[PDB]
């Protein structure tokens, strides 16, 4: 059947991080795997393939030595390692697979990749992992935001009534600052009649440090 | 020659030019051995005179051979339950292969006066393809440990041959002697023929 | 190396689409080429492998053969088969590897345009007292995505420390473009006005919002 | 001869009597064609005697 991928959260780049591949339901000792990644914006880059019954290792021609390709049967898994990761290559792998069993390069014409096992997208950024300074906001039927700065890693999520309010949730596309933060703010619209009585709330869930905080928006006085 | 029988009953063994039941007592040297894999359909093919499809474009034996092969069915040393595409074979070759030569054949063969190198979408067909070892083909497509054997009565000092322990040397009556595989029959005494030691 | 395919494939459903994938010698003739279809977020799949048998569930209509030096796909019939990139799949000696394509981009088939709305947002008095000033501006309710960044101020035009991204597909099936700026509160306090300068190609919207209200 | 090879693999191939290797510079006349139909271990069986 289908099989995952262990990944890791955003990091910063230049280190070292171990991702795994576990097969489930079927005996791990008789499939080709492959690897390979698609970049954003790109189509897939081929990376090599071993076998987890033999020493056998190919690599790609850009990578031939910055990875290494690692396998044992007794814990029925295989991991490999990114050494000094960079901006540009990070991208989602696959643990793809291939039936039969070889490690010629002319049986790689009849070698397909009958099915593709779901892996983990990673990304790399330099930061280490803080909670947004949430404030309130004014607005300009009327609309209102939420202020929600340098949150790491992505994403954020923020919503009036605690997802229990369809009045115009928006979702922006992610930007990117320029001394290297992040920055969003979701914007709804609500009548002014509403507003005179009742001002709803914004809810943030950081993740990484678990900081849930109600704020309160209000124009400013 | 008395290890070779703990690898399961074989389908081999049938030797021509040499017996299999006396395997030790002759005496001979430059033994050569090439290991492949065959379909079982046709495991009486490798043999002198027999000319086909298969052991035409892959491995032609001569007809002046004197030896044998061993081969034995294989169910767990490379079948696999997901199959195997390890081994590939010629298809088509522009002539029989010559005895005894090893060949590559990777360019793409044609079956016309057209010009065709690398051209495909057309009649141009390619001359390999991957062998499919599953279980569910019983006989008709199934891995086989066949390996051959060659040997050749050169006028060459014998190397290997059994591991039978010598006797003492006896002069002044004829007998039987056994001088690097040489058979005769005559008395053996010290001789006066001194020649170069080459 | 990457293979040469016209990602910008679109047309209205009810005709034929042709796409080539360009190759080297040793990619496409001496090999079988094959085709893979990807989803955003899930496995990909197939549907063309050696260009004469296909496999279980596979539609009849999708025809991809070789016929050179180059491999060609044909679509036909743009309803839900064709709303994601393609991939060609072949496998060459140059790298000693498999190759894979760039993707063909081909949606699902226009849409009116519209006047943009700017919302500007002026950053609250919380923000004053703890001496920052991040100024938030959304703007939405425009197709295509195709705007300009202009913070004018009045008095000053300062683009020292920009960020705006390319607008994208909303839930509303429509763009909305996002700018947003960081600067002292004492220079935003400065400002007797603000606004964000964005022009769908016909007009330039200007809101009015005072920072002292 | 050389177009026969485009329909399918030969199976059998084997002959009895004049080579199937060489056959361009052979002339004859008056070839016969007959087709029948075996179960498949019987193939053997098409032989003289």
């Amino acid at each position: 059947v289908q099989l995952v991928q262990s990944g890791a959260e955003v990091k910063k780049p230049g280190a070292s991080v171990k991702v795994s591949c576990k097969a489930s339901g079927y005996i791990f000792s008789d499939y080709n795997i492959h690897w390979v990644r698609q970049a954003p914006g790109q189509g897939l880059e081929w990376m090599g393939w071993i076998s987890p019954d033999s020493d056998d290792t190919n690599y790609a021609q850009s990578f031939q030595g910055r990875v290494t390709m690692t396998r044992d049967t007794s814990i029925t898994t295989v991991y490999m390692e990114l050494s000094s990761l960079r901006s540009d290559d990070t991208a989602v792998y696959f643990c793809a697979r291939s039936v039969g069993y070889c490690s010629l390069n002319s049986c790689q014409r009849w070698m397909w990749f009958d099915t593709w096992g779901q892996g983990a997208l990673v990304t790399v950024s330099s930061a280490s992992t803080k909670g947004p300074s949430v404030f309130p906001l004014a607005p300009s039927t009327a609309a209102l935001g939420c202020l929600v700065k340098d949150y790491f890693p992505e994403p954020v999520t923020v919503s009036w009534n605690s997802g229990a309010l369809t009045s115009g949730v928006h979702t922006f596309p992610a930007v990117l600052q320029s001394s290297g933060l992040y920055s969003l703010s979701s914007v709804v619209t609500v009548p002014s009649s509403s507003l005179g009585t009742q001002t709803y709330i914004c809810n943030v869930n950081h993740k990484p440090s678990n900081t849930k905080v109600d704020k309160k928006v209000e124009p400013k006085s | 020659y008395s290890v070779l029988y703990n690898f399961a009953p074989f389908f081999a063994f049938k030797c021509y030019g040499v017996s299999p039941t006396k395997l030790n007592d002759l005496c001979f040297t430059n033994v050569y051995a090439d290991s492949f894999v065959i379909r079982g359909n046709e495991v009486s093919q490798i043999a002198p005179g027999q000319t086909g499809n298969i052991a035409d474009y892959n491995y032609k034996l001569p007809d002046d051979f004197t030896g044998c092969v061993i081969a034995w069915n294989s169910n767990k040393l490379d079948s696999k339950v997901g199959g195997n595409y390890n081994y590939l074979y010629r298809l088509f070759r522009k002539s029989n292969l010559k005895p005894f030569e090893r060949d590559i054949s990777t360019e793409i063969y044609q079956a016309g006066n057209k010009p065709c190198n690398g051209v495909a979408g057309f009649n141009c067909y390619f001359p390999l393809r991957s062998y499919g070892f599953r279980p569910t083909y019983g006989v008709g497509h199934q891995p086989y440990r066949v390996v051959v054997l060659s040997f050749e009565l050169l006028h060459a000092p014998a190397t290997v041959c059994g591991p039978k322990k010598s006797t003492n040397l006896v002069k002044n009556k004829c007998v039987n002697f056994n001088f690097n595989g040489l058979t005769g029959t005559g008395v053996l005494t010290e001789s006066n023929k001194k020649f170069l030691p080459f | 190396p990457v293979l040469t395919q016209p990602p910008s494939a679109s047309g209205p459903p009810g005709q034929s689409v042709s796409i080539s994938c360009s190759g080297s010698r040793s990619n496409i003739g001496t090999n079988f080429v094959y085709w893979y279809q990807q989803l955003p977020g899930a496995a990909p799949k197939l549907l063309i492998y050696k260009n004469d048998q296909r496999p279980s569930g596979v539609p009849e209509r999708f025809f991809g053969s070789k016929s050179g030096t180059s491999a060609s796909l044909a679509i036909s019939g743009l309803r839900s088969e064709d709303e994601v990139d393609y991939y060609c799949a072949a496998w060459d000696d140059s790298l000693s590897g498999h190759v894979f394509g760039a993707g063909t981009k081909v949606t699902v088939l226009g849409q009116p345009k519209a006047a943009p709305s700017v919302t500007l947002f002026p950053p609250s008095s919380e923000e004053l007292q703890a001496n920052k000033a991040t100024l938030v501006c959304l703007i939405s309710d425009f197709y295509p995505g195709a705007v300009t960044v202009a913070w004018k101020a009045d008095s000053s035009p300062v683009k020292a420390g920009v960020e705006t991204t390319t607008p994208s597909k909303q839930s509303n099936n429509k763009y909305a473009a996002s700018s947003y700026l960081s600067l002292t509160p004492e220079q935003w306090k400065s400002h007797r006005s603000y606004s964000c300068q964005v022009t769908h190609e016909g007009s330039t919207v200007e809101k009015t919002v005072a920072p002292t209200e």
